[PDB]
């Protein structure tokens, strides 16, 4: 089960596999993009417009495939923005280098141009860049929010996603410090409710895990009661309360008296364990099983709500904020060993009756959870992709001012520059580096053919004004607004991104254009 | 592509299309079983029973079953319209060459040309509130259509219409109790507000209890140890055995201390409850109940207004319920027993009288959604005129909103209104009235005038709705273009169906 | 293809009353069927046809559940049901290819339908179950299938003194679980019982010292048996504590073979006692007893109390000829059931089980009287009678419903054609003259085996409940409909 | 009725793709195979290409009709009348109407679109240069289809100012097309001379003026003129000789009986012997031979002639009168030309092209234009085409689906949608998006402005009055007219039955 095939003729047989892939993701890309079906290995129905799940999802045989989707994944790792961007734009680099192959250009001849092309692209998108955080902090957050809205105000929750980009820029602005110069995304968790509506959504300062307080007769919040360590949680298997397994008991009863005296014995661990929480310092008790009821009404004196069935994971994003520990008996526990924080309340939102637990600090937190609700399991999915991605948006307009004017503007612009640069090279070079602009028009041209405009004057009419007037952004009008003017839409890339882009890209060509054999062995 | 993606939905439509109306025609549901010989015209059951293939059709089926919980009517509506809207555009994509989107962002503006419709035709009746009542019988002349109680129809509507107006108030729909009672012709039922339990109270107790204080015990009362359940009864001889349950018994005896406590007339029980706790309940004249289940528990919880009470640590610091009158009854040929005037209740039971166990299922999705609609009527009063009316209304302005509007965008909304022209075809060909003759005659009504006509299905012409008393709510017709928009809005942005690794 | 659904459902439905056409009458043929587990059967009795059938076609299954309803409605007709709905079904193609919508055929035979019932009214016979004449001459005519007739006069009045005590004028529906039948080997018709209690299957008592019976005695209802692992006595004499205590002088034990229904020593422990024992009583059986006795049963032996027991004139053992028969009279508590047994005598089991099939149906000629006072004609005269007023007053109808009134008076002559052709008679002579003599002459007027021609049935004593042709022209209505309505097939999952 | 209406749907799907300036063509295979033809003339199409269905044989019978009566709108009837058809699917299969509602709803809404027609018609009586005007504006409509889109403009000058010169009987007899091998097509040129193709004499005046012309249709080449079975069994050739020679002075004294009328010219139909001819010359009379009936047919009535089949006493017969006859060579052919006609409104367009491959169509082009601009001088009413009629006819049929009943109701939208067809094939087949060219123009013509219509050549919308697209009144009520009498034929046909083939 290996495959022969001699000559440049197996290149062919490689190109043509990639325009399946490319035939797939390609109507994907923009805001007016159409939606995939995904079957599910089990047969959930799965509908995004993600080229990163379009890909993950996406099954093919043919291995080139499976070489484009794994580099494909260092643009979703790294950057996590235009992994559609990625594949579209290897598409038409290998569909010109069809073309380059039948007329007789050497492989490496091909490669060795896209690169110096690309040295040629990404100095001349340098020469455009400019600075979204110029002039005043306040200017900095008014058009970080700007550009944020462009990425949440193309899905579902387009009609009031404003309230997801609130929760948004406020968010990586309490994530972000100045001083540090980067942001940690893992300090934010997604998470949210099944149901509800987008003004349901909430901007929440600390941790919430969809946990509820075990006991009605218990406080629903927990203060340090004015200078105590704040609020402790225990993070045990077992529960406050004298032992009792959870599998099989076989306690032989010889008598009444022995009977009865396991209740003595209980009433003594009921307020050993129960006493055992205040004295190891716990403010709550979260345990992997239940506590008993009359430990629960001995907890109550003591104000010490608890919480059953949790797993260790979803503490652990607690204790990494509070720093709690899982310490393996209530008899080592400390005031630090129990992680602190500063207030745990329960709160219910509207007809939601899960009412679920929220942890904070009463100061800036290490960490928030910010609060999601939407009106199908399925777009609360999609939604939390979107806030996803929207703080990627920010985390790369914080670690990089410049910027780029987009919408396919900037390919255009780079498209005109390699033009210039043809009439230079008056070599064998001049065949492939004025391919390289016939790919990057495929781009805008994509971006054009998702939103329903003319395929090919289109883009001679980004050129046209891109040319004789400007450079000026002169996008394409997929949004449905007037005419073209980014700057005056405010849609708005990344520099960084961009580059990343173009240099991945070339990087395929180099991936692609130098697979010579696919040598597929079998397995015994 | 489109050719193998949006076919999906024109199947699903041939499913339900002849289920529409109050004439509709049965479908035949039989599995690989043999034994699951079903017919009915209910969408719900004929959404959810068919097995589909195309991931599509999937799609459409989960858009119908969010309808189906979030409203409880129009199921059949939102797959009627969400698959017409589909069909025209396949035939505008084939035969026009239209983009994708550009159908997606007509049916956007020709949504908002049929919200204004809906709009321009709300009429209300907060003021005389006698209308407003006649308005509700008239919402369930036909809400209560489309089922085989069609023949009973005038009594289940004085039925539910009471009921509605029995919650006078705030729309808490598990207010409404529902029993399934065999025998008798539909006339026979009643509206009762005695919130029927099957069981009775006590081992001897008098069977009315006035000024009852109900306490609900919720967990298992039968050797009821005070919280030392666990322990074994592992001895040498059977006569130490007999003890240990003894000690059981001074258990079971501090629980119902504890329970007694409250100083109660009444007690209410989740689970069974030994003879020794029921009899100290008997003893101590406490009217006992027990083996009551989740809607046993549920409802007492509305109806009387206590708690679980999972603690009976004290008389207070919790909620203890009240009924004005418990009365064990013999009614419906069986021991029933009813709490009347619950703790501040505004509620009421439905009591069906059925012939038999498939007719009170049917009668059971009946009345159920029933009351469902009408307790949207409550929140929102303004009403929709019936009898295809509506349809042809949101046809007229659909098609006025195509005199002004660009050309790829008008080959669209011109198509949606066609499609909205579906529904109301629909109707009369499952009601066997010429298809062509009786759409088209509503058309030069609603063109010329004559706002208020619509289809008189049962005489077979068109007459003024307002008349015939045809009424819809504003709500439940909003959400079918709301909810259709939506749905097309997905489909429509299907162009491929990948396939990740099958298990 | 949503018309070949329905002209499918036809053609399909059709085949089976074709099936059933050839059985109705008294001198009607019988139909073969080779079952799936190999045994091959042979009658004329329609509903043990479809019985036995097992038709596949899920459509065609329709028309079985309405032969039940027919036999759960009135407990006559399930011929007469079947083939009039193929009738209906017949005239519907008709309808069909004359180009009629499905929804307009169906309403408008429930609008027919709803004067035909009136129009069987118009023919009714006023009786009343007052009239003690006239219930015995209603039974001679179901009798006229007795196998040995010269016994009908002694079950006349047996299945009117079962009702007659049970229910009279003033009641409504009677539970025929009510009078149940209980059928002993041997005997004639000469000795037939009215057993105002129970009777039982099981019998008393074989060791010696045995009560037997007991006179002014407690019954006791138990499905909780008492089975032990001087322990073996000592075990029952405890459980002696709880036999006394309920003051119970009768015990029926339901049968269970985990524990033992009465223990063996029990039958010496309840002849100190003076209970009468009865053991391996049938849980079948307990579902007769356990109601009718208006107590309730004991799961635990604990709760074997006094409240539980019926209070009975007496529980006796009847032993002639080594029948023992556990019977109870008067059980008198006041939560029982009216609660009947006929105890059925014959010359052989193969007698007396086709004996309880006659009492059977005569209980079910009973109950139509209950339901529906008043008798019409045999003979097919309902069914003429009808054709006559329908189509006389189908004259002043118009629009559609003229076209489909008159297809469904051709439908009502299915019945009359059918009964002359099973009986050897030309269908034109016959049917013509049921029409001059339903049109000049009587109602009561129709066909007559006995006479071999048409003749005054009423003279001829051919006799049936109103309620048969009521229901028939009801269910067939709702059959048709139900058949009529169905626009596709789909497989479920 | 599915297969009865659907069979002739195959001929709306040969000629959809001709209508159009921008039009393409169809490919013809003899069964031979090797005498291929690539044509979009329709009517060549629909009469070339074999149909089988019974339904076609009828609408290309319809087609033929027009050819022959108007000789345009073979495509524009063909295709109105097909997707009449296309819509009348729809009105059966998903909608269940019966075929008689269909007619007459059809006929219904004929009424209307010729209101509309009439209402939008604008005439110039007056001004008749404004005429000479919109007669170029049409002409520039009906010389489309070949390659003369490229020399259009010069061809619509030779042809209005022929129609423009006739001043008179719009016989188009008067009016005589010659095809000449080399040239460009703008090297044509209109001449007055109603040009003769063929020079005959031998020694005889080439150049006569005041001239009295007399066609011959008889025989004064040699004897036994009619004779058949008759031999010479002669002992002399003097004795069979002399039967000729007495003929031949026969025709000496018919020559001389011709050369009593005055005449000074004389053509004949058959061949004249050498000798009979050459007695001409000195009579001073011109001698034609051999000229065939398609040509002196129409010099009978443009040179204003007469037959005169028998010459046997003079003072019998009529004449014609010409002011010059001389002979033109021109194309290295020579030619005879006449001036000064009775009935001197005559001319002849002459073609100068570079093969008659070329200009086959080029002549049959001029010959249709030719009666189009004949009856615009009897019906001088002109409506804006470019899809502006179609559009503006929608706009009624729309009106009167605002007035209708139940059963005409779903008709009436049929025959609007068929109208909105026309527009949209003429948009695919200038390869613009039609779905918006359609829409512009529906959302134009119903938002008001009754003057727009389609560009061809910049794939917009414009004003055909500026942009010079133009047809008759007389055109277009031929259009509908005929389109409903097509569907009334065609709707009517329920069943094929076929009597056994021969």
């Amino acid at each position: 089960n290996k495959k022969r095939q001699h000559g440049l003729e197996a290149k062919k047989s490689h190109i043509l596999a990639a325009r399946s892939v490319a035939s797939i993701i390609k109507t994907s890309l923009g805001p007016r993009g159409l939606d995939k079906i995904l079957i599910s290995p089990d047969g959930e129905i799965t509908i995004t417009n993600d080229g990163a799940t379009i890909l993950s999802q996406m099954e093919l045989d043919n291995e080139i495939a499976k070489l484009l989707v794994q580099l494909s994944k260092s643009q979703d790792d790294e950057i996590g923005d235009g992994t559609t961007g990625v594949v579209v734009l290897a598409s038409a680099l290998l569909d010109q280098a069809l073309e380059l192959i039948q007329k007789g250009i050497h492989p490496i001849k091909i490669a060795n141009g896209f690169d110096e092309a690309a040295k040629l692209a990404i100095s001349k998108l340098e020469e455009t860049c400019d600075d979204i955080s110029a002039s005043n902090d306040e200017l900095f957050r008014d058009f970080l929010l700007r550009a944020a809205k462009t990425s949440l105000g193309s899905k579902i929750v387009s009609k009031d996603h404003d309230r997801f980009a609130e929760m948004a820029v406020e968010a990586v602005i309490n994530v972000m410090d100045k001083d540090r110069k980067d942001v940690d995304f893992d300090l934010i968790k997604m998470q949210g409710r099944v149901g509800g509506s987008i003004s349901d959504s909430k901007l929440i300062n600390g941790v919430i895990l969809d946990k509820d307080f075990s006991h009605p007769q218990m406080p629903k919040c927990v203060l340090p009661k004015e200078g105590s360590d704040g609020v402790k949680l225990a993070i045990l298997t077992c529960p406050f309360e004298p032992p009792k397994p959870k599998t099989k008991h076989k306690l032989d009863i010889s008598s009444v008296e022995e009977y009865q005296k396991l209740q003595t014995y209980e009433q003594d661990k009921f307020k050993e364990m129960i006493d055992d929480v205040k004295k190891a310092g716990a403010d709550v008790v979260i345990c992997q099983w239940g506590f008993d009821d009359e430990a629960n009404h001995l907890l109550l004196q003591n104000d010490l709500p608890a919480v059953r069935w949790v797993g260790g994971q979803e503490l652990e994003h607690i204790a990494i904020s509070t720093n709690g520990r899982i310490v393996p008996r209530f008899q080592d526990l400390s005031k630090d060993k129990l992680g602190t924080c500063s207030r745990i309340y329960e709160q219910e939102f509207g007809t939601t009756k899960d009412r679920m637990l929220i942890i904070e600090q009463s100061k800036e937190t290490k960490t928030v959870t910010c609060f999601v609700r939407g009106s199908n399991k399925m777009i609360v999915d999609e939604a939390e992709r979107a806030l996803h991605d929207s703080l990627c948006v920010v985390r790369n307009l914080v670690k990089d001012s410049r910027v780029v004017y987009g919408g396919g503007a900037a390919e255009v612009t780079m498209s005109l520059a390699v033009s210039e640069e043809a009439d230079k090279q008056r070599g064998i070079d001049q065949y492939a580096f004025r391919g390289f602009a016939q790919a990057l028009d495929t781009i805008p041209m994509t971006l054009a053919e998702n939103s329903g405009l003319d395929p090919i004057g289109t883009l001679s009419t980004l050129k046209s004004k891109q040319l004789k007037e400007k450079i000026s952004n002169i996008g394409v009008d997929c949004l449905g607004y007037g005419s073209n003017d980014m700057k005056e839409l405010f849609v708005v890339d990344p520099f960084i991104g961009k580059k990343q882009q173009i240099l991945l890209a070339t990087q395929l060509c180099r991936m692609i254009l130098k697979i010579d054999n696919v040598i597929i062995s079998g397995k015994d | 592509a489109r050719l193998s993606a949006f076919v999906g939905a024109i199947a699903v439509g041939d499913l339900v299309k002849s289920t529409l109306g109050p004439k509709g025609m049965d479908k035949l549901l039989q599995s690989a079983s043999s034994n699951t010989c079903m017919v009915t015209n209910d969408g719900a059951t004929i959404l959810k029973s068919i097995p589909l293939d195309n991931p599509a059709a999937k799609v459409l089926v989960n858009i119908s079953k969010v309808q189906d919980d979030e409203v409880g009517d129009g199921t059949t509506s939102v797959t009627v319209l969400s698959a017409e809207l589909l069909r025209e555009a396949e035939k505008l994509i084939d035969q026009s060459k239209i983009h994708p989107q550009t159908i997606i962002e007509g049916y956007r503006l020709a949504s908002a040309a049929a919200l204004d419709a809906l709009t321009k035709a709300a009429v209300d009746n907060s003021h005389d509130k006698t209308m407003f009542r006649e308005d509700l019988i008239h919402i369930a002349k036909t809400t209560l259509s489309s089922k085989i109680l069609s023949q009973d129809k005038d009594h289940f509507a004085e039925l539910a219409t009471n009921a509605i107006l029995r919650l006078k108030g705030s729309t808490n729909l598990e207010h409404i109790q529902i029993i399934k009672i065999l025998g008798g012709k539909l006339s026979d039922s009643f509206l009762d507000e005695g919130f029927i339990l099957a069981k009775k109270f006590g081992n001897n107790q008098p069977k009315r209890i006035e000024n009852a204080k109900i306490l609900i015990a919720n967990t298992t009362l039968d050797t009821d140890k005070v919280k030392i359940f666990g322990t074994k009864f592992k001895v040498d001889s059977t006569a130490k055995l007999a003890q240990l349950e003894k000690a059981e018994r001074e258990k079971m005896k501090n629980k119902i201390a504890k329970i007694s406590k409250f100083g109660i007339n009444t007690f209410i029980n989740r689970q069974l409850i030994y003879d020794y706790p029921e009899q100290l309940f008997t003893d101590l004249g406490i009217n006992s109940i027990e083996h009551a289940d989740f809607e046993g528990v549920e409802r007492l919880a509305l109806v009387t207004g206590g708690e679980v009470v999972s603690t009976f640590d004290e008389p207070s610091k919790c909620k203890l319920g009240e009924c004005d009158v418990i009365e064990e009854i013999m009614l419906g040929e069986q021991p029933f027993l009813k709490f009347s005037g619950c703790k501040a209740g505004e509620a009421c039971t439905i009591v069906l009288r059925g012939a038999t166990d498939q007719t009170l299922d049917e009668a059971e999705r009946s009345l159920h959604d029933a009351l469902s609609v009408l307790s949207q009527t409550t929140k929102e009063t303004r009403t929709v005129l019936g009898g295809g009316c509506a349809e042809m209304v949101m046809s007229k302005a659909v098609d006025t909103e195509a005199q002004n509007i660009d050309g790829k965008k008008s080959l669209a909304v011109e198509a949606f209104a066609r499609a909205l022209r579906q529904l109301p075809t629909i109707l009369a060909d499952n009601a066997g009235f010429d298809s062509s003759e009786l759409v088209s005659k509503l058309r030069s009504s609603i063109y010329n005038g004559i706002s208020t006509s619509g289809l008189d299905l049962n005489n077979g012409t068109i007459a003024d709705m307002r008349q015939l008393g045809i009424v819809e709510s504003y709500k439940l017709k909003r959400a079918v273009v709301s909810s259709a928009s939506e749905a097309a809005e997905v489909l429509l942005r299907v162009d491929n169906i990948i396939r990740a690794r099958p298990r | 293809k949503p018309q070949e659904v329905r002209k499918a459902n036809i053609i399909a439905a059709r085949s089976v009353a074709d099936a059933i056409r050839t059985s109705l009458g008294p001198k009607g043929m019988d139909k073969m069927i080779k079952t799936s587990r190999g045994e091959i059967i042979i009658s004329n009795d329609g509903h043990t046809i479809l019985k036995q059938m097992a038709i596949l076609h899920p459509v065609a299954r329709m028309l079985v559940e309405v032969s039940a309803a027919q036999d759960s409605e009135a407990g006559d007709g399930t011929t007469s049901v079947v083939i009039l709905t193929g009738a209906l079904l017949g005239a519907a193609e008709r309808l069909l290819n004359k180009g009629i919508h499905p929804t307009i055929i169906a309403d408008s035979f429930q609008s027919a339908a709803k004067r035909s019932v009136d129009i069987l009214l118009e023919m009714c016979h006023k009786v009343s179950l007052s009239d003690r004449e006239q219930l015995v001459r209603a039974a001679s005519t179901s009798l006229s299938s007795k196998i040995v007739s010269q016994y009908s006069s002694f079950l006349a009045p047996l299945a009117v003194d079962s009702v007659l005590k049970i229910s009279d004028e003033n009641s409504k529906n009677v539970d025929l679980n009510d009078i149940r039948l209980v059928k002993k080997v041997g005997g004639t018709i000469d000795d037939t019982e009215m057993i105002d209690g129970v009777v039982l299957t099981q019998t008393a008592i074989k060791s010696a010292g045995g009560p037997t019976r007991k006179e002014k005695a407690k019954i006791g209802l138990i499905q909780f048996q008492i089975s032990p692992p001087k322990e073996e006595r000592a075990y029952l004499l405890n459980i002696c504590k709880k036999i006394k205590k309920a003051k119970c002088n009768v015990l029926l034990i339901q049968k269970s073979i985990l524990r033992d229904a009465v223990n063996d020593l029990a039958l010496h422990f309840l002849s100190k006692l003076n209970i009468m024992v009865v053991k391996d009583i049938e849980r079948e059986e307990i579902e007769f007893l356990s109601k009718g006795l208006g107590c309730k049963p004991i799961a635990d032996i604990e709760l074997f109390t006094e409240d539980r027991l019926g209070s009975a004139d007496l529980v006796e053992e009847i032993d002639s000829d080594g029948s023992k028969i556990v019977r109870v009279t008067g059980i008198r508590n006041n939560n029982a059931r009216p609660t009947v047994s006929v105890v059925i005598r014959g010359a052989n089991n193969m007698i007396i089980d086709e004996t309880e099939r006659s009492l059977h149906d005569a209980l079910c000629v009973i109950r139509c009287l209950v339901k529906e006072r008043g008798l019409i004609a045999g003979g097919g005269a309902p069914e003429i009678e009808i054709s006559r007023r329908l189509s006389k007053e189908a004259r002043s109808m118009e629009g559609v419903q003229a076209f489909i009134w008159q297809e469904f008076a051709s439908a009502l002559e299915v019945i009359p054609t059918t009964l002359a052709e099973n009986a050897g008679l030309n269908s034109i002579k016959v049917v013509t003259e049921l029409r001059s003599k339903h049109e000049n002459g009587e109602l009561n007027d129709g066909i007559s085996v006995r006479r071999s021609g048409t003749t005054n049935t009423y003279e001829e004593h051919i006799l049936q409940p109103v309620l048969v042709s009521t229901s028939a022209i009801t269910l067939a209505s709702e059959c048709v409909k139900s058949i009529l309505r169905i626009d596709d097939i789909a497989f479920s999952r």
